[PDB]
């Protein structure tokens, strides 16, 4: 029967309407290879017509609208909003070309110009059901573009044009299901960067066309659906609009390096033909650069070398991008139409919708306040060389791709995927060359989430990101204070579950730690006592995995142990030196608990270290007392070991000594009541 | 039995306990030291 | 402590960057909190007007049932710009 | 393209524009009243 | 093991020859009459080429059969198309298809 | 109220109460409880304060006792005529206490209800919260396993005849009106809440082993609805039967979107989305096209 | 206000330092309105989250700590205190509620007629005087000995005398009325 039928046959229009809903739930969150299997269901003609259809019923509509959106553009649209808060400028001929305003001036047209900030493209494959079947990941299903924007703008422009005629027939039976869909579609096409210079034109003449020039749809009565799609467009123009200020401030700042660097090359040259004038030379440069922008005010114009037209030329570019945001120093401007229409909108009316509310008031916090913005972006800007623009596009599209995996559960594929794209980053030469830009990012935050929410059942991914984290903690020392940032967090899982194979969460927290006094001075204690609690319960219960495997029970598990006696090795000791403090406090907290020094040093019914050991080599004889890749001597020797290390570790020095220190010579002294000479000495022979 | 015990159990119902004056008329009195009375158990209805 | 002149033009753009952004736009000051209140204080032509519509807002968000209080930058800004 | 030619009965053969049997766009030989060809099939019943 | 019908005539003289590719419209649809497949839809036609495995085995053998500009119908077996495995989500195991394919232009 | 420090003592005996010393074995097992004992000396902080509880929790904790009672009873009369079919003369045990079980259930299910979606905004957040705590309390009880026990002792029976063949004509009248209130107050007890919902996690067979009973077929599904749409844990558990099992109940049952929606809550939740269910949804549904 | 200050539960952060901010700024000059509508919303609720959250706030405020300084300089040579204007700002906003001598506010703060149950501000503000004192004391027995000071010991005991500076006036304005 003819689909139009289900105007007036209710219960197979929802029946309908859910199967659609259902169709659009099981391809969410990019899960393209059931995109592609959907083309055969709902082919493109189907798509186009009904698009076009006029006496669809709404719900229908909307449905139709909103197939087509996630078969064939959620995926790219996801992964550009992902990446939008980024600027990556290269130094190229046509940056140099971007100016504030054209030839204070007024103001250009918002979303129009050239733009040199990267963004990696998007991919599509085209669908196909006779190609041979033979793991590379699945592309979204393609489909013309041009042709689908020039459908867009016509219907918008179609319906805009004939919302003043107040007919009594809407199309989709109001004017909610008239405009919302085309405007959810407009929105999206426009986010992906698929429109052109004269297409954004008409798109904002058709929004106001008094204000855009060289009846729109703010002067019209609207519902609060078509309001939160008008706002949804508009924060578009005003992200343009920062971007363009980001680029303009690049290209300057470039142009104003040259001469200040030729000017300090003149005048050193100069002044080899008072000495306090030869500090600039011998300071670094961060302070050079710091020292030669001091002139602000008219009293802090003493102590810069520099000429005066120099100083005019960065008063004159200062002074002209206060003015491009707003500061003062018939609308006529986009800030001016958004603070008109949202309080125009407010007072009309008690609005209900609270998502309406909260965007009204964010786009005129975002007007009101023109350089708070600036700031707050300004941390993520960077410059590159144009020499690196593959690489950095290269590395761009990994880390785009281990974002998207931030939202499914964890399965084989996934873990194949992140392993790659890992090793695919740490590959890339700017990886090493550009640490400061990959801090900026925010990889490591994005490697600790996904580590964390598969805590194994997972094995082969934990051991990866542990080793991605290790390397770029060893690179430098801002990433190492970076991760030492998080070791409360890290600490408190993986307190059970060892997943013993492979480097685990304890190790780099370890590693992010090492040879630092500053950050192991910055310990808490907070982390100590954890650790030594964590220590305590390994003294007292066997692990369940190695009776599991039918291995003897007996009253501790020297394995974990020996890993936290590792992790308060490296926190005690740095480069050949013993911190006191840290001695001091992990000393009086481990003789707090005797039962973590082991079943030797228990004291009441406690055999003697020599003893212990020669048990266990007796035992390393008897396969049956040793085991059902792993052995039981072996592990209570290196336990045994690892805890006398570190305690000979927490001695004091001897200069302390020499001081009659008495906190130096109690500690000493429990020390040498803790193990007897002779047994050191029974170990030895 | 009867024990004591912390936790979310001082927010559930088997920690619940009423009082019973052995003189029915005036139950309502305010309590006084020294004076006899029961305890019971509110959710199985047993005597301490 | 090599000369500013020999680093890579990139380098010394950003360390530029980083040094405009510290001396010359925090250092600036612009007020605007009053006249933004005193525009949202009016009305047209009772219902509520701007003002009263965002602290009902807040209100509303505050007194939803939830474990933890999430922590949003609007709510802070516009608590700044009233105080 | 569609195409088909025949003979009908009087009573019964009454096709009507839109849906129907199968998929629509119904012409000579999709029921028991009519009898048709169209260069490789026979039609009748809707069978071909 | 491929059954092919004739629709329409073709040159007779013009057949696929080795390094050619090929570009046809095809319709695709299972043995009960439900369409699963169209290039027509799309408007757009699709090119492969020979032996270099792009396409099932049925589709490639009916082809080399076919004369240029000729219209023909293909079946073909399961074990010749997908076998008990199928196309997830759209084909069931063990299905015999069919094929509407009309040869445009070679080269 | 919390000022007035106070000791208990035993008139007839005089003795002081307070707690026995720790056991080191206790201990070393994590075992807090500490056991408490009358002693003649006891400590110097045996005191104890006192602290007021509303009136909600004591009327919870009255309808507590009296509906335990009450299903306790139900329950072994069931079990009094497990396997001692009556032949034609009387049924077996003393009668069952059919009308105070559908009352008790009635005013059951009516005191769960939840808030109506007109109420202003903060009375109804009032109203949710409430509503959790009761919900809460009632679950720590063991409600749950004494509805589930009362349903599984009913369920062994296909039709009503088949249950009159043991329990008489006589009460077999009330049978499907009995499970099915049991259902809806399972539903009840269940909805909105995430700690209720994951105790399903370990017995959903339970569930979906039921889809296809004649009677009370709609409250089986709203639990199952209710369950998935608010348990994470329990989506990390579905397996194929269970997906042809719900399939097997649109193929068997008619075109109700309520599968749907069923079927929808299986992909994602809480903006996370879980591949195997999608795969098998698609590999089981889509490609016959009937 | 009222409201955000109950839903913080008691956590640290920014959110709750915004709003003491707003409280300080709406209620400065001992406003009575203010006063008065505080009072009357917190009678007419009877929620228990306000001072629940406020006595969970006082307890996590900081004091001096000797250990931390030694830390710090050992660093130097190759924070303490760091939330202060957290702590004066809840102080100052504790005592603007009772500036003016309202005896209703000053009698609210030491019991809660209505409420389930009660909490007294007076002995948490006593117990937060005391510890802080016994930090100063430490502090003053580590500098007796040795006779100048740095930089570092004037700005620590500049700052911790201004915490109790602030304290001290709120235990004043608790009692005048009297
Ligand atoms: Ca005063």
């Amino acid at each position: 029967m003819d689909i139009l039928e289900l105007s007036e046959r209710l219960d197979l229009q929802r029946f309908h309407s859910h199967t659609l809903r259902l169709y659009r739930a099981v391809c969410a969150l990019g899960n393209n290879r059931v995109a592609h299997a959907l083309c055969s269901h709902v082919d493109q003609a189907q798509l186009l017509h009904a698009l076009e259809d006029a006496h669809l019923p709404g719900p229908l509509r909307a449905g139709y609208y909103d197939l087509l959106i996630s078969i064939h553009l959620e995926s790219a649209c996801r992964s550009r909003r992902s990446m939008l808060s980024e600027y990556i400028v290269p130094l190229t001929p046509e940056t140099r070309a971007i100016t504030l305003f054209p030839p204070a001036r007024r103001h250009g047209l918002p979303g129009v110009g050239v733009t040199t900030s990267l963004r990696p493209p998007h991919h599509f494959s085209p669908p196909c059901f006779v190609a041979a079947l033979p793991a590379p990941a699945r592309l979204s299903p393609a489909i013309p573009l041009e042709a689908l924007r020039d459908k867009a703008l016509r219907m918008l422009g179609e319906a805009v044009r004939d919302g003043g005629q107040h007919a009594r027939d809407p199309v989709g039976g109001s004017v909610e299901f008239q405009f919302v869909p085309v405007l959810k579609l407009v929105s999206t096409l426009l986010v992906m960067g698929i429109f052109g210079d004269e297409d954004v034109k008409q798109i904002l003449k058709m929004i106001e066309p008094e204000v855009f020039t060289e009846e729109g749809l703010l002067q019209m009565k609207l519902p609060e659906s078509v309001k939160l799609q008008m706002c949804n467009l508009l924060e578009y123009f005003c992200d343009q609009e920062l971007q363009h200020r980001v680029e303009s401030l690049a290209a300057f700042a470039e142009r104003y390096v040259d001469k200040l660097q030729a000017n300090q090359r003149s005048r050193y040259a100069l002044l080899m033909r008072t000495a306090r004038r030869t500090r600039e030379f011998r300071s670094p440069p961060q302070e050079q650069i710091n020292m030669l922008l001091h002139f602000k005010d008219e009293a802090d114009e003493e102590d810069c070398p520099l000429p005066e037209d120099i100083r005019q030329d960065l008063q004159d570019f200062h002074q002209d991008l206060l003015a491009h945001c707003g500061i003062q120093l018939k609308p006529q401007s986009l800030q001016e139409l958004v603070s008109h229409m949202v309080v125009r909108w407010a007072q009309e009316d008690y609005v209900q919708s609270p998502e309406l509310v909260r965007a009204m008031f964010s786009l005129l916090h975002r007007q009101y306040d023109g350089l708070g913005e600036l700031l707050r972006a300004l941390p993520r800007a960077y410059t590159i060389s144009p020499s690196s623009v593959e690489d950095t596009m290269s590395l761009l599209e990994c880390l785009g791709q281990i974002r998207s995996l931030l939202i499914v559960q964890m399965g084989p594929q996934e873990e194949n995927l992140m392993i790659q794209s890992i090793g695919n980053i740490m590959n890339n030469k700017v990886f090493y060359q550009h640490p400061n830009l990959m801090r900026a990012l925010g990889m490591h935050e994005t490697v600790m989430e996904v580590m964390v929410n598969v805590l194994i059942r997972f094995p082969k991914m934990v051991t990866s990101c542990c080793r991605f984290l290790c390397y770029f903690c060893r690179i430098s020392r801002q990433n190492q204070r970076s991760m030492f940032d998080h070791l409360s967090y890290l600490l408190e899982n993986s307190g059970i579950g060892l997943g013993m194979q492979g480097s685990t969460p304890l190790d780099v927290a370890a590693a992010s730690v090492i040879d630092n006094n500053e950050l192991a001075l910055a310990l808490q204690e907070q982390d100590l006592e954890k650790v030594v609690s964590y220590l305590a319960g390994c003294g007292l219960q066997s692990c369940p995995m190695l009776l599991a495997k039918g291995y003897p029970d007996i009253g501790w598990n020297p394995c974990g142990g020996e890993r936290y006696l590792d992790f308060l090795r490296f926190a005690v000791f740095v480069n050949g030196e013993s911190v006191e403090e840290n001695a001091n406090v992990v000393v009086r907290l481990l003789i707090r608990k005797p039962e973590c020094f082991g079943p030797a040093l228990r004291g009441e019914g406690g055999s003697g270290l020599l003893a212990a050991i020669e048990e266990a080599i007796r035992i390393s004889e008897d396969p049956a007392r040793d085991g059902p890749r792993v052995h039981l001597g072996h592990a209570i020797m290196s336990f045994y070991a690892a805890l006398i290390d570190l305690l000979g570790r927490c001695a004091p020095e001897m200069h302390l000594i020499q001081a009659g220190k008495g906190e130096a010579l109690r500690i000493r002294a429990i020390l040498r009541s803790l193990v007897p000479l002779d047994d050191l000495v029974g170990i030895i022979s | 039995l009867v024990y004591y015990e912390g936790g979310a159990v001082c927010t559930h119902a088997r920690s619940l306990w009423r009082l019973e004056p052995l003189r029915i008329s005036w139950s309502g009195s305010h309590l006084r030291w020294g004076q006899p009375l029961r305890i019971r158990h509110v959710t199985t209805g047993r005597y301490l | 402590m090599t000369p500013l002149y020999n680093l890579p033009t990139h380098r010394a753009c950003n360390m530029f960057l980083e040094s405009y952004k510290a001396a010359w736009i925090l250092t600036e000051d612009h007020s605007f909190e009053d006249r933004m209140i005193d525009d949202l204080s009016k009305a047209g032509e009772k219902k509520p007007d701007p003002l009263h519509q965002l602290v009902l807002h807040f209100s509303r968000t505050a007194l939803t049932e939830k474990s933890k209080l999430d922590e949003d930058y609007l709510y802070m800004a516009y608590a700044d710009i009233m105080a | 393209t569609h195409l088909r030619v025949g003979w009908a009965l009087t009573e019964g053969y009454s096709p009507y524009p839109g849906g129907g049997e199968g998929w629509g766009g119904n012409g000579v030989g999709d029921d028991l009243y009519s009898y048709g060809f169209d260069g490789l099939h026979l039609w009748t019943g809707h069978v071909a | 093991g491929v059954e092919i019908e004739t629709i329409s005539p073709g040159d007779g003289r013009t057949f696929p020859k080795k390094g050619q590719t090929c570009v046809v419209h095809y319709t695709g649809m299972l043995q009960n009459g439900k369409k699963f497949d169209s290039s027509r839809d799309r408007n757009k036609p699709f090119k492969f080429r020979i032996g270099k495995q792009e396409v099932i085995k049925g589709f490639e053998e009916g082809a080399a059969q076919m004369s240029l500009g000729q219209r023909a119908k293909l079946t073909c077996t399961p074990d010749v198309a997908y076998g008990a495995t199928g196309h997830p989500g759209v084909i069931p195991p063990n299905a015999t298809l069919i094929f509407d394919v009309e040869l445009l232009n070679l080269e | 109220y919390g000022e007035s420090l106070c000791f208990v003592q035993h008139v007839a005996s005089g003795l002081w109460l307070t707690y026995a010393a720790p056991d080191p074995k206790a201990l070393r097992l994590g075992v807090l409880k500490k056991k408490a004992i009358l002693h003649q000396e006891g400590h110097m902080d045996d005191a104890l304060f006192l602290t007021r509880c509303q009136q909600e929790e004591s009327q919870a904790a009255r309808m507590i006792h009296s509906t335990a009672g009450l299903y306790n009873q139900f329950i072994k009369g069931l079990d009094s005529f497990s396997g001692k079919p009556r032949g034609s003369g009387p049924p077996a045990g003393p009668a069952l206490p059919i009308e105070a079980v559908i009352l008790s259930l009635q005013d059951l299910i009516g005191y769960f209800e939840p808030p109506s979606e007109e109420l202003q905004h903060e009375e109804k957040q009032s109203k949710l919260r409430s509503l959790r705590n009761r919900q809460s309390l009632f679950q720590e009880e063991g409600m749950l396993s004494l509805v589930l026990n009362c349903i599984d002792r009913l369920n062994v029976y296909t039709t009503a005849a088949h249950f009159a063949e043991y329990a008489g004509e006589e009460a077999a009248e009330s049978w499907k009106e009995i499970v099915n209130l049991l259902y809806e107050l399972l539903a009840s007890l269940i909805r909105g809440n995430r700690a209720n919902c994951a105790l399903f996690s370990t017995n959903l067979d339970w569930v979906v082993s039921k889809l296809d009973r004649l009677e009370a077929s709609s409250g089986i599904l709203e639990v199952l609805y209710c369950v998935l749409i608010e348990s994470p844990e329990v989506l990390n558990i579905i397996q194929e039967n269970h997906i042809k099992s719900i399939i097997s109940l649109l193929d068997k049952h008619g075109r109700n979107h309520k599968v749907l929606d069923v079927l929808c809550s299986l992909c994602v939740c809480n903006g996370v989305a879980v591949r195997s269910n999608q795969d098998l949804i698609t590999e089981n549904l889509l490609p016959g096209r009937e | 206000v009222l409201q955000m200050i109950s839903a913080c539960k008691g956590e640290t952060g920014a959110m709750v330092s915004s709003t003491l901010k707003l409280g300080i700024s709406i209620l400065n000059g001992g406003n009575a309105e203010v006063q008065q509508k505080m009072l009357d919303y917190l009678k007419d609720k009877k929620e228990v989250g306000f001072f629940q959250s406020i006595q969970a706030l006082m307890q996590t405020c900081s004091v001096l700590d000797l250990n931390a300084f030694e830390r710090q300089n050992k660093a130097e040579g190759l924070k303490v205190m760091a939330d202060d204007e957290f702590t004066q700002d809840l102080f100052r906003f504790l005592q603007l509620l009772c500036e003016g001598h309202n005896n209703d506010f000053q009698n609210y703060l030491r019991t809660q007629t209505g409420n389930t149950t009660t909490i007294n501000i007076i002995i948490c503000t006593v117990d937060y005087l005391l510890r802080l004192q016994e930090s100063i004391s430490d502090f003053y027995w580590y500098y007796s000995g040795k006779d100048v000071i740095e930089e570092q010991g004037k700005r620590n005991f500049s700052k911790a005398m201004s915490v109790a500076k602030q304290v001290f006036n709120s235990l004043t304005e608790y009692i005048q009325g009297p």
